[PDB]
């Protein structure tokens, strides 16, 4: 049984997200969702990840291996968008408040709030525990940073007829169930060094046709600021 | 990779790390003041944009890079050996250009290419380097990893490893009982032999079947037949 | 009497018990103070032990916003063997609150029930003790939280029809979640999260306003076990018919089984489904025959995401099963794995055929493509392959160009990524084009004209002498080995000094090419500095001792002189007769000598 990485090959993706401080994970006994730390005590994540108790892991180099550089924070309050729809997962964005201020270090930091909407063809990075394996869909112990351009709004609407609104943009392209952005339910999507969106949903684990759906954060900048001010 | 040992501080001045997008992926050997020799497989397909490749000469640990012992350089031209096929993973040799010129110091030292009519005897226990991992499914070690493995003849390697063509274009080095291996992972280090205090470039490491697996030595790329090709660009 | 930190005394101040054990449900104090109503300040309504068979209870601050986070707990106690029914009318709250309903007290308060953001309606608990906990985790004054009423009814007077019939529109009816499961069947009103798996509507109502039960909607990354255990059914003289509706839509749907547990510990499972059946409720009908009391267990091994399983409209009817009005479920079709292999690639290309795409440029190229183009032309010609459009992927697939004319193909260029790419020329009339792509991310492809010519990639030479460099720049004498760079390739400094009649790189006689003729170097003015300069110009090492041996060139030999600019002065003058010529004796280059801390193993 030869190993997949016979040569000096990392699979074409940034394994473990080295020097990536904006990626954080949500744990409640298991890994279910990811998120992006925007402020000292604010995390943007997928709005369908809400539960009774949430723990935030910052700078987690490996999900199954504790390198000692990660930080565990007990979440205080989770706020979903007032116009969030459960049926179509519209406005699938939520904000988590940290009970303690984040400690700035090499692998833990805050990413600046976006100021410009995403554009077609922009060099963008999707961070998360994507399904990186020779065959099958499973969450590995490593992390995936996929470099994928942002698709056009018309193409995004055509990918999901009747399931794409003005707050949804597509980064995944074409089709395929192998190593890709996949799900992770809230994987950060950062274009040009600024956070641009999260992974909301999609046609399964990129089984065929449309890869997935990404919810923007630029349209919620005013909402994010209001939530921060009200829940400072 | 199981079996590796941490290299001493500055013990491998001829090994230079390569970063693509800010992550260490491969290693190279300093052949001259403006050229580096690295594995072609680990840099295949990324030669169209040399600006994304950063060469850190004298690299010891990934904790810091802004040190006098480490020389940062930007790759301008990448040359891939024509005989590389990517089917049998043979002749995986590539060269990179270090801007204009590079000096030499204690932590930045050149490498020696094999001489004419030089044959490495089988069973010769030679050193290998590279920034390998503690285990295959683990995190890459922050300290340069070094190991010593014995060479294997091609005729015996064919019988012991009936999986790849290998042939005389590349040489198998490792233990028939396994245990020590460093080919896997993000090592990218070269296989180096001893020639009475003269560090001759025995070869460049390449794909391995399995780390520390008995009767599965690392099949590293032989560079004795490619010395003329390297010297053509060097001279 | 004093207690250690982390524990508190009782009312009589005789026994110390843990703070978490207060009002938990089990009597710990000798006098029962830990369960006393006054000791357990519920605040919600001032009542903690609901010994009555019926009543009502409200959350914190019924007429006022809940500005203060107050945790409330109630214990409802009835006669042994009787069930307790809780009726909920309004639970539309903006989360931040937890409503936990537990059957019994103590170790049984693990996963009995957990309802939030949805009105549970009617919940029936088959025990003499029911624990109702309203937990507020933050100072949120959005809503009071709930206001419910409870009653009691006998748990065994129900027949087999009532105990099984349930549309799930008003809770779980009489079903009890198994305590041995790793999770519980969550109750959902309408479509669930993570679309493209699981039902999008309730079977009973037909729209999203209805309520049903299913696997947890959270993106669980671990395999768990869930199960519904039915109440014991008294034996009947006639076998019954069990009818149900099951929704199994998901890629990772592992299993869904129905078992019978009796006093004989004999299981004869009659219903079992696996895989994806589609986004539609399927009707399952089976016949149940038994002579003693038995329980029907619906078991499901929940896998990772895309494994949602839902159950609705479960009922049991006395009598033999009638003709089923619905067909057996059909598995969701999957892509055929019958040797996908590759696309084979097109045929050989010749001169008349010039324009070509990968497979079909406008739409896409099939996955796992290994297209091979054999570009051939007339003998003596070369191939230029300029791409009009090149919009491939990143580090997934790469177009490779191999030199032909032999089996051992020589790599020419590897192209990948979006954007135009430069033209590629071949050294012969045979070229191989390989499209190496993975099974994912298949873009439009590429397209090239595939033109032929003669020395297309060779730079244009100049006639009438006009010595040219590698790039073709005319440098007859301006840059003829004099330290001046004019050629773009930098070949103006080619090796005009070499060694001849030598058995190695450090043996023989040194010859210099002044303009076009090689002349030997004499020993008239040979010095150590000149020896070092010769070593440097020949790419050699330290200038060790060297002495002349015998002359070979009796004509105008080159005399060597020192210059301040570092370039040896070459004089093509024969100033001596039969002068001995210097034999090249230089050491090896100062390579990577082991000056580091690397050790050598003496074995
Ligand atoms: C979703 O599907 C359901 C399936 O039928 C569909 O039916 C609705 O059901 C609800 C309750 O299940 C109905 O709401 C109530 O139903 C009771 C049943 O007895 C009625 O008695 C109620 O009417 C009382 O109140 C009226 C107020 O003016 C009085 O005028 C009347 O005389 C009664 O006293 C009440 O309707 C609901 O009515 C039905 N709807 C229909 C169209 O039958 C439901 O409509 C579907 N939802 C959708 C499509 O959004
Ligand atoms: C250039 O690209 C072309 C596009 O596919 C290649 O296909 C050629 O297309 C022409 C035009 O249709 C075909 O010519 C036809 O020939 C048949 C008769 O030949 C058939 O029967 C003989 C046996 O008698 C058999 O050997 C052939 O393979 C054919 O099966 C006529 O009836 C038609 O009217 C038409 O004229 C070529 O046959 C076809 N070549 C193929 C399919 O190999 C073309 O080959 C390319 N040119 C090259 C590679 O040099
Ligand atoms: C519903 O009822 C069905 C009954 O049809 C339940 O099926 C269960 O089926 C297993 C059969 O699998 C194997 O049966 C072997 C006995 O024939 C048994 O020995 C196996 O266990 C181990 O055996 C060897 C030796 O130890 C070991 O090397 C194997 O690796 C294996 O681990 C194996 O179980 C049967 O054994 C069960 O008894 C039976 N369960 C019953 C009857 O309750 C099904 O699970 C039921 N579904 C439920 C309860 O949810
Ligand atoms: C690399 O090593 C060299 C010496 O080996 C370091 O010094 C550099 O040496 C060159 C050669 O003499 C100098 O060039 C000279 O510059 C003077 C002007 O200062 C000029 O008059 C001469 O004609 C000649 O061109 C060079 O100036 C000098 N310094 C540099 C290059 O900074 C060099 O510093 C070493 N580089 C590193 C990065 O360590
Ligand atoms: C609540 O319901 C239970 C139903 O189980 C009542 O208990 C009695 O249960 C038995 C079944 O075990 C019922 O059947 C009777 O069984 C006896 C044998 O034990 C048999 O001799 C009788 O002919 C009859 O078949 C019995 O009817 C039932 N008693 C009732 C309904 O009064 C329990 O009494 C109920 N609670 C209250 C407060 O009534
Ligand atoms: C659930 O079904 C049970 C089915 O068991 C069958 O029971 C019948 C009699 O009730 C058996 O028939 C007998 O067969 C004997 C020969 O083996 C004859 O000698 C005898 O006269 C009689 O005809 C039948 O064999 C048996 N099946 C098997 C496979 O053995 C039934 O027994 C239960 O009553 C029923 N439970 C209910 C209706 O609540
Ligand atoms: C020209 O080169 C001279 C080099 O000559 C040889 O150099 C080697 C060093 O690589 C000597 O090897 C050493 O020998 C020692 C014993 O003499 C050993 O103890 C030591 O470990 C090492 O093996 C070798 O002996 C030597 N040969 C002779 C005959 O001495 C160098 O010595 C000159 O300085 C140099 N320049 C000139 C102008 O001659
Ligand atoms: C090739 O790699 C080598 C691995 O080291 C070998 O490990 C064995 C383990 O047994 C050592 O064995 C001991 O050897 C002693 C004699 O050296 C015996 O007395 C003792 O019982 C036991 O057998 C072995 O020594 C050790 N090295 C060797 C080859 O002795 C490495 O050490 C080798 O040096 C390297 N190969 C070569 C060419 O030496
Ligand atoms: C097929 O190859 C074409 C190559 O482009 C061709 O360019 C020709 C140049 O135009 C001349 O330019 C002279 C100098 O500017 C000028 O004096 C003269 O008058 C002409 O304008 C042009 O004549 C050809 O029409 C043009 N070819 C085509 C097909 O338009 C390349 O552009 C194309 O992409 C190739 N096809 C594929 C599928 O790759
Ligand atoms: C790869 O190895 C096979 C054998 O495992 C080689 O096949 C032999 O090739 C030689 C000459 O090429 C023949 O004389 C033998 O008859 C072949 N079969 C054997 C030895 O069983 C094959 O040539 C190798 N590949 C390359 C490119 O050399
Ligand atoms: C850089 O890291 C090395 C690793 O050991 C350490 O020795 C050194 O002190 C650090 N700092 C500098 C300036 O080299
Ligand atoms: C089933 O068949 C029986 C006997 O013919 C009949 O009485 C009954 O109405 C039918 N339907 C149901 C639902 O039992
Ligand atoms: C050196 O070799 C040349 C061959 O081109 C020969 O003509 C010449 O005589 C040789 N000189 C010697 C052997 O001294």
């Amino acid at each position: 049984a030869p190993f997949d990485d016979d040569d000096k090959i990392v699979g074409g993706y940034n394994c473990e997200e080295n020097s990536v401080p904006y990626q954080v994970s949500l744990n409640s006994g298991y890994h279910f969702c990811g998120g992006s730390l925007i402020n000292e005590q604010w995390v943007v994540s997928a709005g369908h990840c809400y539960k009774s108790r949430i723990q935030v892991r910052l700078g987690e180099h490996n999900i199954e291996v504790l390198e000692g550089n990660e930080q565990f924070i007990n979440a205080a309050k989770i706020i979903r968008h007032p116009q969030y729809d459960r049926k179509t997962l519209n406005n699938d964005i939520m904000l988590i408040k940290l009970s303690s201020r984040a400690v700035i270090n090499a692998r833990v930091s805050t990413i600046s709030l976006p100021t410009a909407p995403p554009a077609t063809g922009t060099k963008c990075l999707i961070s998360g525990w994507g399904n990186t394996a020779s065959s099958g869909a499973d969450y590995p112990d490593e992390l995936q940073c996929l470099d994928a351009p942002v698709l056009s709004q018309a193409k995004c609407e055509a990918s999901y007829p009747g399931k794409i609104t003005s707050n949804m943009f597509c980064v995944g392209f074409l089709e395929g169930g192998k190593d890709s952005c996949q799900g992770d339910s809230g994987g950060p999507v950062v274009c040009n060094g600024q956070l641009q969106g999260v992974v909301s949903w999609g046609d399964g684990c990129a089984q065929k046709n449309k890869p997935g759906v990404y919810t923007k954060v630029y349209n919620y900048v005013k909402w994010i600021k209001n939530t921060i001010a009200a829940n400072s | 990779i199981v079996g590796g040992s941490n290299a001493k501080e500055g013990a491998w001045p001829w090994v230079v790390g390569l970063y693509y997008g800010g992550r260490l992926l491969c290693g190279a050997s300093l052949v001259s003041s403006d050229w580096l020799v690295s594995a072609a497989a680990c840099v295949y397909g990324r030669n169209l944009e040399p600006s994304k490749w950063t060469a850190i000469l004298g690299l010891h640990m990934k904790s810091n890079l802004t040190s006098p012992q480490t020389v940062p350089r930007l790759i301008d031209e990448i040359v891939i050996n024509p005989h590389y096929n990517r089917r049998r993973k043979d002749n995986a040799i590539a060269m990179m250009h270090l801007e204009f010129k590079v000096n030499y110091t204690d932590y930045i030292q050149p490498i020696c290419l094999p001489e004419e009519n030089q044959v490495f005897p089988p069973g010769r226990n030679c050193s290998i380097a590279g920034w390998g991992t503690v285990v295959y499914q683990g995190t890459t070690a922050n300290i340069l990893q070094e190991a010593d493995v014995p060479l294997l003849s091609n005729e015996r390697c064919q019988q012991q490893m009936p999986e790849y063509n290998i042939t005389e274009n590349m040489i198998c080095a490792g233990y028939e009982e396994g245990g020590i291996d460093s080919c896997q992972g993000d090592a990218g280090g070269p296989l180096m032999c001893q020639e009475n205090n003269r560090w001759f470039l025995a070869g460049v490491t390449s794909f391995g079947y399995k780390c520390a697996l008995p009767n599965r030595p690392g099949v590293y790329a032989r560079v004795s037949r490619f010395t003329e090709w390297i010297q053509s660009f060097l001279h | 009497i004093e207690c250690l930190p982390g524990s508190s005394p009782c009312t009589d101040a005789l026994t110390c018990i843990k703070a978490d054990l207060f009002c938990d449900g089990e009597v710990n104090c000798p006098d029962g103070s830990d369960e006393d109503n006054k000791m357990c300040a519920t605040v919600c309504d001032g009542r903690f032990l609901l010994t009555g068979s019926s009543g009502s209870f409200q959350a914190t601050h019924y007429p006022k916003p809940s500005e203060t986070s107050v945790v409330c707990q109630w214990i409802i106690r009835v006669n042994q063997g009787l069930s307790i029914k809780l009726s909920f009318d309004d639970f539309n709250t903006y989360y931040t609150d937890i409503l936990d309903i537990y059957e019994g007290v103590g170790s049984s308060k693990i996963l009995r029930a957990s309802i939030w953001e949805t009105n549970p309606g009617t919940i029936r608990i088959f025990s003499n003790q029911v624990t109702a906990t309203f937990l507020i985790e933050s100072d949120e004054s959005d809503y009071v939280g709930f206001n419910a009423t409870y009653t009691a009814f006998n748990s065994s007077e129900l027949n087999n029809y009532e105990k099984i019939n349930c549309n799930f529109e008003d809770g779980f009816c009489f079903w009890v979640q198994d305590l041995n499961d790793d999770n519980e069947w969550e109750r959902i009103q309408g479509s669930t999260f993570s679309p493209f798996t699981g039902p999008n509507f309730d079977h009973t109502f037909g729209n999203a306003s209805g309520f049903y039960i299913s696997t947890p909607t959270g993106p669980g990354g671990r395999q768990e076990r869930v199960g519904l255990l039915s109440l014991p059914l008294d034996p009947t003289l006639e076998p019954a018919c069990l009818s149900f509706w099951y929704h199994m839509y998901g890629e990772n749907v592992h299993k869904l089984s129905i078992n019978i547990s009796n006093d004989q510990n004999m299981e004869k499972t009659v219903f079992q489904k696996e895989g994806n059946y589609g986004d539609n409720w399927n009707y399952g009908q089976v016949t149940l025959n038994e002579t003693v009391k038995f329980k029907v267990a619906f078991n499901a091994f929940k896998n990772k995401i895309l494994s949602d399983i839902a159950l609705d409209d479960i009922s049991l009817t006395y009598g033999i099963c009638n003709g089923s009005l619905y067909p057996e479920p059909t598995l969701v079709p999957t892509p055929p794995p019958e040797l996908p292999t590759d696309c084979g690639g097109p045929f050989e290309l010749w001169e008349p055929n010039t324009t070509f795409s990968s497979t079909n440029f406008p739409n896409s190229y099939p996955n796992l493509a290994f297209c091979v183009w054999i570009l051939n032309a007339q003998k003596g010609k070369n191939i230029q392959l300029h791409f009009q459009e090149f919009d491939l992927e990143n580090i997934n697939d790469v177009v490779e160009i191999r030199d032909g004319e032999e089996a051992d193909s020589l790599l020419l260029a590897v192209y990948t990524g979006p954007g135009p790419v430069k033209d590629v020329f071949s050294t012969t009339n045979r070229m191989t084009v390989l499209l190496i792509t993975a099974d994912v991310l298949a873009r439009g492809g590429f397209k090239a004209n595939f033109t032929t010519g003669y020395h297309l990639g060779i730079p244009e030479p100049c006639k009438a002498d006009h010595f040219q460099c590698k790039n073709g720049e005319c440098v007859p004498l301006v840059n003829l080995c004099d330290g001046h760079l004019h050629c773009e390739d930098g070949s103006d400094e080619a090796d005009c000094v070499r060694f001849f009649n030598g058995t190695t790189n450090n043996n023989g006689l040194v010859r210099f090419r002044i303009q076009s003729i090689w002349h030997t170097a004499c020993a008239e003015n040979w010095t150590t500095q000149i020896s070092n300069d010769v070593c440097q110009l020949l790419g050699l090492g330290s200038g060790n001792s060297s002495k002349p041996i015998f002359p070979t060139d009796g004509g105008p030999f080159v005399k060597l002189n020192t210059a301040p600019d570092g370039h040896l002065i070459l004089t093509p003058s024969q100033q001596c007769l039969q002068d001995s010529l210097i034999r090249l004796q230089c050491n090896h280059k100062s390579c990577g000598k082991k000056l580091a801390a690397q050790d050598i193993t003496p074995k």
